């Protein structure tokens, strides 16, 4: 029982560090989005040929 | 070689525009014409050629 208790708390902390890592990755994907939006805009106007 | 303007935030939401005129912008069928229909805007007879 002690084994599973302590290992279960540590399993919580494991999952929590997992959350943290994912939050970092996802933040990188946020700034990825913002950039790709800029790109899309630049493409729309760049597709505004004639002017 | 149309004047494709980008008008919308999506595909094919565009307007095509065309334009022409120059010295030879008088009457026309597919081209202006020979003796008439362009030189009526480039040469414009009356050098002696009405008397």
């Amino acid at each position: 029982m002690r084994g599973q208790i302590r290992g279960l708390e540590m399993a919580s902390k494991n999952s929590q560090d997992g959350i943290s890592l994912i939050q970092t990755a996802e933040g990188a994907l946020t700034e990825t989005h913002a950039i790709l939006q800029r790109v899309r805009e630049l493409v729309v106007q760049a597709g505004n040929t004639g002017t | 070689k149309n004047l494709v303007f980008q008008i919308g935030a999506n595909a094919t939401q565009q307007i095509s525009v065309n334009i022409e005129d120059m010295g030879a912008d008088a009457l026309g069928i597919k081209e202006a014409d020979g003796s008439i229909a362009a030189l009526h805007s480039v040469n414009d007879l009356d050098v002696t050629k009405f008397a």
